[PDB]
């Protein structure tokens, strides 16, 4: 009872049309909503209700690392039962002023790449390797596409590039990937050189989404190495 | 007749008997958690289950033959029927019925009235298709025959809970010899 | 109502009669032999001792089956002694401790072996421990039972006869030759602090 | 009457041993499997001998004061050896149709076949819910449950 | 405009419905959503400090219990663990009726349904029942007792 009243005084703080800078006693009263449940039950539909009301008192009081926390909170724990509908369209936009903050960082997916290939093209006739699942690459062209869950658009992929290994590193990716599908990915194009030959593994490479480059992103339910 | 009638004499003698429900739970609590432990592999919990039955289908005619005095089976279907139908009752009280045959009687199914293993199961929706929930009677009457020098291949072809309407097990008998001195 | 979904629906305004499966629930009666049932106890702790480790681990993978169908005989054993289904009423739930270790005393054991646990002492020095001694135990009495391992199935059937009556309970069970009844099996059970508490607010 | 009791498996190989009322021993346990192996042998060929060159059942007396089944039944060892007589002792042999071999041992002599046919069923009913159904018994072993030993030490009592 | 629910142990739903009238044809537009949990889980917080007590033989029924400042509330505690909640009322009224022993013909007749699901092997506790003929059966075991 002590949660319904005090989620009828957030309700409250919401229909207000007086205006509030914030005042430190709204630390602990939202910490307080979240501390009684045990989030860090097992009622999810109350749990998207009250994370809802938490993140719209955050904006109106505008404490710009608590819309960041409850925000990426709410990303995270759910939205299987957040389709284009219930505010996820309408949502998103909610959380660009996060980003265009210094607020979260890191893109708190860490499933984004479904595989690796990097399958070539053949130019020449016999200019191949005559005499000598490794590959021993080819100069040539790679292509290693990824999936979206969440299914909002514009998850811009920028500077998609590989790690601590050679010059065999990618180039560039201007372009972005789409809403729901596992979208195919145009041109990493790795610039490949003559080293020396002993054998050197990838695991994933870095991916920043207007954002913070991150580290390598390890491939699902497999190394897929 | 003779074995028609010992055997509702035979089911009143000295160790106890105790009701079904227990044994139907505890059935059912073992093949739960064989279900949850494989990651629905329902095919995988087929023939453990059936592996679960075939090792106590070496155990279970020697106290078949002690507790039922009876003579050597000579014929191989009309009085595998009859002691089949008998036999289940003298452990668990249930008559099944035999029809289904082939030409020379080879291939005959059982067809089960009523089964005690699932009285109240509704077996989920996605084992539907790689399952069958009583393997286990396919585990102990292959090893029960085996024992007695008689390789048959038992396999369920329908049931009530997978949605058909009749229960019953199909059934080739191969032939092996080396008895014993007799 | 899937957890994913709302608790949306439609309105009262229709009759769908459209069922399948659902039948009489009584108490039934077809008694099978004890030779079948513990050929399947048998070859039960035989997977048992071919899958698990060691004493403690085997323990508990013996009495999780006891948790899991402890619930289920609780609520229609309930439902059939203190109760189709043309209902007088349903009676008094668990009390405190006591009414509630006479039901496993009342008709747990009638329910299940024919007869009634000889005691269901209250403990001496202490007052968490509370102890029911089965006299010549039916399912086991087969097995040689100077490893006291292999009655863990009550164990667990008898947790899981309290965890859903909101007293958790350490179970455990040891063997003792008190009386010319030789193997009779004690369950010292014993409970937690707070539910103890709450029975310490007012007995 | 009896004072030692044997049961064989059947792939030729002692199971159990108890020399119950002798207690003067000279016996170990391998020459009593000596003794398993050659009466497996002689149990081999004392079928084949068919020397007639081309219903028996037994009965109920009620050994062991109830029964199991009180009935006179039937018995698989149509062709074998079933007893001997020496002048210090006397033996036993009672198969299965499965092929376990029980053997009984009588110090003195004591329808007297039949007598010690009919505790043989009985001590085989009790092989089958006392051994049978344990799960320390790995197959074909040796038997290890004490309450299998009392239980047939109660019996030799309950014979003479 | 009627609202089931059955609320768990650890405070998940493993059953929770709406039905409607069409007499009112919709229910509760703008008030259907501050009548869900809150109230509902005050309402597991009165039935938890209202059920270990004797006293405020019928344990298991307990007609209405409490009343926010809209519609008032009902309830039911089993010993299988579940407390089953309906929440009735039409919007506009102040809706009084109780009926407290028709609808406890729906309590101890809905808890079979609960019971032979409960007995399948393969469902657990603390997970939610998408049985497509137990939900259709219990509107109709509704249309019984409206």
């Amino acid at each position: 009872k002590q949660l319904f009243v005090l989620r009828l005084l957030m309700v409250a703080l919401l229909a207000t049309p007086n205006k509030i800078a914030w005042h430190p006693d709204y630390r602990t009263l939202i910490d307080t909503i979240i501390e009684l449940l045990n989030i860090n039950s097992t009622w999810l539909i109350l749990q998207k209700k009250i994370l809802q009301l938490c993140i719209k008192v955050s904006r109106k009081i505008n404490d710009f690392e608590y819309v960041a926390k409850f925000s990426s909170i709410l990303i995270t724990k759910y939205t299987h039962l957040l389709n284009q509908s219930e505010q996820d369209a309408l949502f998103k936009e909610y959380i660009q002023p996060s980003i265009t903050n210094e607020s979260i960082t890191s893109y708190w997916d860490p499933f984004i790449l479904r595989e690796v290939v990097i399958n070539r093209i053949l130019d020449s006739d016999p200019t191949s390797n005559e005499i000598p699942a490794e590959f021993t690459c080819r100069v040539q062209n790679p292509f290693k596409f990824d999936f979206t869950i969440n299914d909002i658009q514009l998850d811009e992929e920028i500077s998609e590039f590989c790690e601590i290994d050679r010059k065999a590193v990618s180039y560039s990716g201007p372009y972005n990937v789409k809403a729901e599908s596992i979208r195919s990915i145009t041109l990493p194009l790795i610039i490949k050189k003559p080293t020396y030959k002993k054998i050197y593994e990838i695991s994933c490479l870095k991916i920043s989404i207007l954002k913070l480059p991150l580290q390598k992103f390890d491939i699902i339910n497999d190394s897929r190495r | 007749r003779s074995l028609k009638a010992m055997g509702e004499e035979i089911w009143k003698n000295k160790t106890e008997k105790i009701n079904t429900e227990l044994f139907t739970l505890t059935y059912g609590s073992i093949v739960a958690q064989l279900c949850q432990d494989y990651e629905r592999d329902f095919n995988k919990v087929n023939d453990h289950l059936y592996s679960m039955g075939y090792n106590i289908g070496c155990r279970l005619i020697e106290d078949f033959l002690a507790r039922t005095a009876l003579p050597r089976c000579e014929n191989l279907v009309k009085t595998s029927e009859v002691l089949s139908k008998c036999a289940f009752k003298i452990f668990l009280n249930i008559t099944p019925n035999i029809t289904n045959w082939s030409h020379n009687k080879d291939t005959f199914s059982l067809i089960l009235d009523e089964n005690p293993l699932a009285d109240f199961v509704e077996l989920p929706m996605d084992a539907m298709k790689s399952l069958w929930y009583s393997n286990i009677l396919c585990g102990v009457l292959k090893g029960s025959l085996e024992m007695v020098q008689l390789d048959c291949d038992v396999w369920f072809v329908s049931d009530i809970l997978r949605g058909d309407s009749q229960t019953e097990i199909k059934v080739k008998l191969n032939r092996i010899l080396k008895d014993e001195i007799p | 109502v899937g957890p994913k979904q709302a608790i949306t629906s439609e309105a009262s305004t229709t009759y769908y009669i459209s069922r399948i499966y659902s039948e009489s629930l009584l108490f039934k009666r077809q008694e099978a032999s004890l030779s079948a049932m513990a050929f399947l106890f048998q070859e039960m702790i035989s997977q048992l001792h071919r899958t698990c480790k060691t004493a403690g681990d085997f323990e508990t993978k013996l009495s999780d089956y006891g948790h899991n169908i402890g619930i289920r005989l609780l609520e229609l054993l309930n439902f059939r002694a203190s109760s189709s289904n043309y209902i007088t009423k349903m009676r008094r739930r668990d009390l405190k401790i006591l009414d509630i270790l006479q039901f496993i005393h009342g008709t747990l054991w009638s329910y299940l072996f024919n007869h009634v646990s000889d005691d269901l002492v209250k403990s001496s020095e202490r007052d968490n421990e509370y102890m029911i001694v089965d006299n010549f135990p039916t399912l086991t009495q087969f097995i040689p039972g100077e490893n006291v391992s292999c009655e863990y199935f009550v164990c667990g059937i008898i947790k899981g006869f309290l965890f859903n009556a909101g007293f958790p309970c350490g179970v455990t069970a040891h063997r003792m030759p008190q009386g010319g009844h030789s193997q009779r099996t004690v369950y010292l059970i014993q409970f937690d602090r707070q539910v103890l508490d709450r029975e310490g607010l007012r007995f | 009457a009896i004072e030692t009791i044997l049961v064989i498996n059947k792939s030729g190989g002692l199971i159990y041993q108890r020399n119950f009322t002798n207690d003067e021993q000279k016996l170990n346990s391998n020459e009593y499997l000596i003794l398993a192996s050659t009466l497996h042998g002689v149990f081999a060929i004392a079928s084949q001998l068919t020397p007639k060159a081309l219903n028996t059942i037994p009965y109920i007396p009620y050994v062991g004061m109830d029964d199991f089944f009180k009935e006179p039944f039937t018995n698989w060892n149509k062709s074998g050896l079933r007893q001997l007589c020496t002048d210090q002792f006397t033996m036993f042999i009672y198969q299965t149709l499965t092929g376990l071999k029980f053997v009984a041992i009588s110090s003195s002599v004591m329808l007297a076949i039949q007598i010690a046919d009919n505790f043989l069923r009985k001590v085989y009913c009790l092989y089958s819910d006392y051994v049978m159904k344990d799960p320390s018994y790995s197959m074909e072993m040796p038997i290890r449950s004490n309450l299998f030993d009392e239980k047939v030490k109660k019996m030799v009592e309950n014979l003479q | 405009p009627q609202y089931f629910a059955i609320i768990g142990k650890k405070d998940n739903p493993v059953y929770e419905i709406e039905f409607t009238n069409a007499e009112n044809p919709q229910g509760f537009p703008q008030d259907l959503k501050e009548l869900n949990p809150f109230i509902l889980h005050a309402s597991l917080d009165i039935v938890e400090d209202l059920q270990w007590q004797i006293n405020p033989t019928d344990n298991c029924y307990l007609g209405k219990v409490d009343h926010f400042y809209g519609l008032a509330i009902t309830a039911y505690i089993s010993y299988s663990g579940m407390k089953f909640v309906m929440i009735h009322g039409n919007s506009a009224n102040s809706s009084v009726v109780i009926d407290d022993n028709n609808m406890r013909s729906f309590y101890q007749e809905v808890h079979e349904l609960y019971v032979k699901t409960l007995m399948n092997p393969f469902y657990k506790i603390t997970d939610p029942i998408r049985s497509p003929a137990f939900d259709s059966r219990v509107r109709t075991l509704a249309r019984k007792h409206l």
